[PDB]
């Protein structure tokens, strides 16, 4: 069971990675394969894990060019036998858990906060817990703090209005990988950019803002909001929940590039990393002024404003450059 | 053909920016809900930081350590003009950190009224891994929290530096528009002749 | 504050680009309709530029004169990756003209498949001022019509300088990807450790 | 009489300044403060001075926020007689010449290309001509070259598919400013800011192509067209002709912003003018890539729409720089 994250990167892409690595996938190949944008209204949960994988399971979008699926699961009762029965089967868990119960975790009875870690063994009492979330951690924590974390209500904290006022609900993720994985040669590499980019340059469907139209609309229609309102306060809490993991698969799309610039001595997908990267680090200008705004009352229009500008231009720009590498391996 | 250049005496120039500073990035164990280097009112454990006003070396370069009050030690990046001697330059070298790694634009100011967008990537703060080739200037052991000290969790700053290529005479820079962004200090490297040796 | 520093002689790594020649932008008297440099079949003045092969300074920076062929005496960029030794460097130095002053970016890539752009400005040959703080390379008195060599109008070239600040071994370039642009020859210069002086 | 010109600029900036400069007008000012994007279909000439200036005269739309007029005169007969009585009057006449027949140019007895210079002086033997478009000219011509040139059916010439086809036909420009100045302070500067980039976001009503929104339709009807039929040869010829002095006049928009930038200490105008000499140093991918296909059959679909694309997110950019530097002078 490897620790796995990046600096970008939250418990979402953290776990799915444990749990590829367990299989013998390399979790970059599968997890930084996909890049896309997508906001669907009304969605978003105050979880760190959010990602809009609507219809395809949470793994399933992640991981959209291999056959990665997931089963959320609710446990009944008050002890953690379904866990024992996964593990018995050969999977491992990913549980749904409060920061505030975890005694590892520096927000321990400080914050309320949604999180994921992998559960890897359980004896009478202790579960072994893995969680590579800067601190790291690997290793047994009393049965109670796991039960205590895992039942969480969570319940609305002013310390932390992004990831409190979801309950834990002793909900787990199981990941399969149903079939073999596709062969990552540069022909594949090549569509993967290709599907890429026409699912980001596709006019979006009403009910969601999808690609590169899609955000354009979603950052005028947060931009119009006037700062401090409670409307203004909703949007930038959305804002910075979706924005996490979409910033993380930048990130991790971006290093899948690199990767592969490596593997082949192709210059261009080398570019089209640095071009990637740029929407990676856009994303921090956009939601960290929104952070400030939504948690210290800072309000700065014309930065929310300058920053989500700055962030469509170098994701046209991004675009370019993926076509352009695409040509290279294709 | 590969040929040697000569040795050169660069000068550096320590930009105060005390009158700059806007933003607590660090604290002591007895101020820590004033820590605000990011939303989550974490800081740099100040116990693992230079001295306010002290001078020290990063990979040889030299910086002053920022004179610090209540209510600033650094400069959280909201597009401020930062003037410099008059001169010829090769470097701007800046200790920073950003909330999550980040890129962004320092403009040089020219006496003949140009200004050069600068390109300048930043790194994360939080156990960072260095994006754009950075030098590590600090790796605390510890990170503050509101309402403790975390062991074992390291906060990191960077060693970044944004070459000056125009043969001109700058005035001034300006520093990013970005909340996310944190500068410690900033040295200037002036130009120095290297030739082809005789 | 100011502090004294002092930087080690760093290498100079003349790139052979005889490979890569894909115009004529040079003509002496006898060609004059082989001239390449614009649209209008201008050229610079053989005679008033280094002979083939040569090794020039300009500046003090070391470069190797092409060795031209009939259908090219310099890159007119299209893109063109350009292998360099690993190493790490921290200047890109060009002589270049363009028709009409414009800018655009070189692409430096690292071994570990990182690739940074790097802004580039490349003023006019026709008589140009420098836009982007240049020096001068060459100012010729004449410039090369199709039919006859004019007097008294100059043709420039331009030695362009270029930051590679990421701290990492960087394998190649991309040149530019414009028709307006032309690299008459390009030299990398190594990084070399600064520090203050003893 | 002073020659001036700039790199990126033509002898219809240069000889309107000459103008402007005997007048004691800053040219700088007067033909900087404006910037603009036009093109009206079937409205260009095959001349190095073509400006869509409709419904404005010629000298009213380059020097748009200043009271400066121009009128088209046509001298019938062979002589110079009107040239003198315009002399006479204190006007510095702008003659209409092909520099194929003008002894001083590096065209002459070469290449036909429709052309302005400055008349001066004129005697009984010798017109008298300032010139500053390299190489520069201030002197006596002989009265015969001078008529030649001014009279000159510039026939087409395969040469040069840009500035032939034009005859001179004796046509002159008379030029005067109709009252004082307005005042360049801090608050005007603002305004002629503002001015320049509302009618640069304003969606054009019609045929006639303006501001970022016409400029991103003349460049997509430009890029559809292919390469090498007698419809994209004809657009090409169009764009170089067009675009000069379009891209003169962003260089000299750029050098405005820069001298008002010394002037007062605002570093957003030095900001505002490096966005502004991009979309300047933007035309020349454009105009250049153009120009070997039209001349040297250099088809290049690709580079042709990636330089017309980097045009358009340059003016983009620029326009907000410019907003920001207006926030700073009102
Ligand atoms: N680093 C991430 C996530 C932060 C966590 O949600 C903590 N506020 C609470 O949990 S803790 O155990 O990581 O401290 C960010 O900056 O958003
Ligand atoms: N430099 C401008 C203008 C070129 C002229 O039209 C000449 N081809 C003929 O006139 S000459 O007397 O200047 O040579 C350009 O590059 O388009
Ligand atoms: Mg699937
Ligand atoms: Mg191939
Ligand atoms: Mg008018």
């Amino acid at each position: 069971v490897e620790l796995w994250t990046r600096d970008l990167g939250s418990c979402l892409h953290g776990t799915l990675a444990t749990a590829l690595i367990r299989d013998g996938h390399d979790p970059v190949t599968v997890l930084g394969a996909p890049w896309e944008f997508r906001r669907r209204p009304g969605a978003w949960s105050s979880e760190e894990y959010f990602f809009f994988a609507e219809p395809d399971s949470l793994a399933g979008r992640l991981a959209l060019y291999h056959p990665f699926e997931s089963t959320w699961h609710r446990s009944d009762g008050d002890g953690v036998d379904d866990l024992r029965e996964a593990l018995a089967a050969g999977v491992l868990p990913i549980a749904a858990v409060d920061n505030f119960h975890l005694p590892f975790r520096p927000a321990f009875h400080d914050v309320h906060a949604a999180h994921l870690l992998v559960v890897y063994r359980i004896t009478e009492t202790e579960v072994y817990v893995s969680d590579a979330q800067p601190p790291a951690f690997q290793g047994a924590i009393p049965l109670a703090d796991f039960l205590a974390s895992w039942g969480s209500l969570n319940p609305p904290d002013d310390a932390d209005v992004f990831f409190s006022a979801s309950p834990s609900g002793r909900r787990w993720l199981r990941t399969r990988m149903t079939g073999p994985v596709p062969e990552p040669d540069r022909h594949w590499v090549g569509r993967v950019i290709r599907e890429n980019v026409a699912r980001y340059r596709q006019e979006p469907p009403a009910d969601t803002q999808t690609g590169l139209p899609g955000l354009r609309r979603y950052l005028d229609e947060l931009c119009a909001l006037t700062p401090g309102t409670n409307a203004a306060s909703e949007a930038l809490s959305e804002l910075y929940v979706i924005s996490w993991n979409i910033q993380a698969q930048s990130g991790l799309h971006a290093e899948f590039l690199r990767a592969h610039s490596v593997k082949w001595r192709i210059p261009e997908l080398a570019e089209a990393a640095a071009g990637v990267d740029a929407v990676a680090h856009g994303w921090t200008g956009v939601r960290m002024t929104g952070a400030h705004s939504r948690v210290w009352q800072r309000h700065r229009p014309a930065e929310l404003r300058g920053h989500a500008t700055a962030l469509v231009r170098r994701l046209e720009a991004a675009l370019d450059l993926l076509e352009l590498a695409a040509d290279a391996v294709s | 053909l590969t040929l040697p250049g000569t040795a050169s005496a660069p000068e550096f120039r320590l930009i105060d920016i005390d009158g700059l500073l806007n933003n607590r990035a660090t604290t002591d164990v007895r101020d820590l809900g004033s820590g605000r280097l990011n939303a989550w009112g974490n800081s740099f454990p100040a116990a693992e930081l230079p001295a306010p006003g002290s001078l020290i070396t990063v990979a040889g370069i030299p910086f002053t350590w920022a004179n610090a009050h209540a209510r600033g030690d650094n400069i959280r990046c909201e597009g401020q003009v930062v003037d410099i001697p008059p001169g010829q330059y090769d470097w701007i070298y800046l200790l920073a950190a950003s909330e999550r790694r980040s890129e962004d634009t320092i403009w040089a100011h020219y006496d003949d009224g140009h200004a050069d967008p600068l390109r300048v990537g930043i790194s994360d703060f939080l156990d960072g891994t260095p994006a754009f080739g950075e030098l590590s200037a600090f790796r605390t052991s510890r990170m503050h929290y509101p309402h403790h000290v975390q062991e074992g969790l390291p906060t990191t700053m960077w060693l970044t530096r944004v070459g000056m290529p125009r043969h001109g005479v700058a005035r001034s820079l300006r520093l990013p528009r970005s909340v996310a962004m944190h500068v410690f200090a900033l040295t200037l490297r002036t130009a120095a002749a290297v030739r082809l040796a005789e």
